[PDB]
Formats: C-alpha cells, structure tokens, sequence
C-alpha cells in the first residue's frame, strides 16, 4: 500500500559537512508515523528520530528531522566518523509497517 | 464516583488495550455505554485526552477538521474511551 | 533495561518450517502500549517487516507473507515465536525480534527502539 | 469537580505543551502545584493516563517498579500534570 522511496542510493561526503537525507511517500502520511533509523554493518538498527522531529534517548543534537506530507528530511549538521552508516525511513501506524530502501553515507 | 473524566453528567472510562473499531463498539455495548461523539468533544478540554481515540463516527478523533479521508482505517487499532 | 534475545536453528531445510523464539529480559511481554514483531533483513539488502503480535493474540502480517506466517505468544514463559512454512531459498536472512512501540495515551512513540542481536538463517 | 482527574482529593491538570523537567516544575510551581509523585499513581488507574509524563523524582513515570535509569532525561521533553 504505502511505499517510501529514497531517491539517493548513496552519498559522498567528507567529515564535518551537513547532510540532508530525503524520504518520499506515495500518499500523504502524517508526521507522527514517520521515523528515521541508522544501521552500521553487523549491528542492529538503532532509532534516531521518531515522529520526524523528536530525538530518541542518547541521540546527539546533530541529528534533526523536518518535513511533512510526501517529503521528509533528516539533517545531520556534523558528520563524525560514526555517523557513516545506512539510514532508513519507516512508516508505522499500528498496522502494516513499511521501510525505506536506505541511503548509505560514504566518501 | 466516576473513575475517570466527567463533563455535564457523562462519565468517561478509559480502556487501555488496543482494539479495532468493531471490537470497541461491541465492548462498549457490553458495558451499556457508547463511544464518544466527535461533536460532543471538539471545543472542550477533554480533547487533549481523547486525541487519537476512537469515535462513534468510525474514525479517530482529531481536533483539526482536516482528515485523511478515502484511506481505509478499519484495519487499525487504537484506544477507546468508554 | 529491556533486552531481546533470539534462539533457534540456522539450518532450516527447503519445504520445512522455521522455529525462532525471542525471549525478553528486564520486561514483560504483557505491555498494553507495545507490540512484538519480527523483521527480516536479507544479507546486503533493505529491511522487511515479516510480522507482529499483540499479547492478546491479534496477528498482523505483510500480505506477501500473510499465507505462511504463524506468530505465537506465550505470556507465562514470556516468549514470542515465529513459524514460517513452505520456505524457499529467497528467505535466507538475519531475523530480528523487536518491540513495535505504539506509545501511551499522552506520549506517542511509533517506532521500534529495542532490537535483538539477530539470528542468521539459510537453506540447504 | 475540576477540569482534570480527581483521586483522593488531589486534582491533576494536563498541560499539552511539551516542556523539559525544570520548565515543567517551574510552571507547576507558578500555578501553586507540584508534579505527581510516582508512589501515589503506580498502583491506581491514574497510571494509564500519566504514563510517559513527568514526575517529581525527575524521571518519566513508568509502570515498572524498578528499571534501569538512563540518566539522560535532561534533553527529553514530555507532557506534565499538576
């Protein structure tokens, strides 16, 4: 039903710059449902943002989220070495859960 | 006395468990009570408590007139107040 | 502190049934505000949500797998399990048991914060 | 007979604007009130309403009697009662 598409498959960035990752929805989706996760190789995903604007416990202030409707964005102002990982955008509504393709942050 | 909210002689009792719309209606009928009406609680202070809770109209109670109509919601599960 | 640990075989044969059980330490599966779900990641690919369960017994699953998924929950032993029948070579993946948070009445938390370590399953 | 929840006299008034712990305490004190105590609400129905809302101890109210303390609640924002 609802499909989330992340247009940029991979990005090249050096440490310290600001990165904006975009997630689009086929149909309008409310903000509270959207979430942003991060996944390093060989580890389980860890929640970064829930509700598109709220940082989870322990998430530094670098990560932030914004957007509405059919476009949401996750912005990381400072890219430390740890921040290089895969990033997923998820739609959850107490029903069918959908995950994005994912965007990888490399150089 | 009422074990929940009160507003001009209507006592609202929360049911924490998540259930569908028809399940909520059946359970409400079991306790000789009915789900809240959207119009009855739109301008009052109860709205902050009833947000994202089932209403008799068949859709979640949302303060904003804007709603995501044409979207099937029968498959969802939410808390209900009765 | 709520930890999720997965247990099960990693040698499921074709045309057989998987048996994965996730146990939670530091919490109770009887949580009105959270569902408990299974999410599978094929090696080097995106995530896929293979199902969810509520302590009462309600089951929700992705339609493409709706026919083959039989999730179960046991509150006394505090364990939730997944059974996948008619397995095929495309099902090889790392399976995670996670908590799908729905949030309290006043705080809305729609996300899966705690994930298990994950268990890799392949086929002959 | 107040615009909120009544239990054993004490009246709880909801504030829907997200605030930190210090700001929540400041507002509640400005309204001649204090944030709810965990002990009085743990074993009562009020918990279902005040879960994930601030408490006097400085941590969000959670049903678990004993739980690991994250200690990073400084940067979290949640609704409060008083």
């Amino acid at each position: 039903e609802i499909v989330l598409t992340q247009s940029p498959g991979t990005l090249s960035l050096s440490p310290g710059e600001r990165v904006t990752l975009s997630c689009r929805a086929s149909q309008r989706v409310s903000s509270t449902y959207l979430a942003w996760y991060q996944q390093k190789p060989g580890q389980a995903p860890r929640l970064l943002i829930y509700g598109a604007s709220s940082r989870a416990t322990g998430i530094p202030d670098r990560f932030s989220g914004s957007g509405s409707g059919t476009d949401f964005t996750l912005t990381i102002s400072r890219l430390e070495p740890e921040d290089f990982a895969v990033y997923y955008c998820q739609h959850f509504d107490s029903s069918l859960l959908t995950f994005g393709g994912g965007t990888k942050v490399e150089i | 006395s009422c074990n929940g909210l009160y507003y001009q002689g209507s006592c609202y009792i929360l049911h924490s468990d998540y259930k569908s719309f028809e399940d909520a209606k059946a359970n409400c009928a079991a306790e000789s009570s009915t789900l809240p009406n959207k119009s009855d609680v739109l301008t009052t202070w109860l709205i902050d408590y009833v947000e994202d809770t089932w209403g008799s109209d068949g859709n979640p109670i949302t303060k904003t007139t804007s709603d995501y109509q044409d979207s099937d919601v029968s498959q969802e599960v939410r808390k209900y107040f009765c | 502190q709520l930890q999720l640990q997965e247990s099960g075989p990693g040698l499921v044969k074709p045309s057989e049934t998987l048996s994965l059980t996730c146990t939670v330490s530091g919490g109770s599966i009887s949580s009105n505000n959270d569902y408990w779900g299974w999410i599978r990641q094929p090696p080097g690919k995106g995530l896929e949500w293979i199902g969810s369960i509520y302590y009462s017994g309600r089951t929700n699953g992705n339609p493409s797998l709706k026919s083959r998924v039989n999730i179960s929950a046991d509150t006394s032993k505090n364990q939730f399990s997944l059974k996948l029948n008619s397995v095929t070579a495309a099902d090889t993946a790392v399976y995670y048991c996670a908590r799908l948070r729905l949030g309290s009445l006043l705080h809305r938390y729609r996300a899966v914060d705690p994930w298990g370590q994950g268990i890799l399953v392949a086929v002959s």
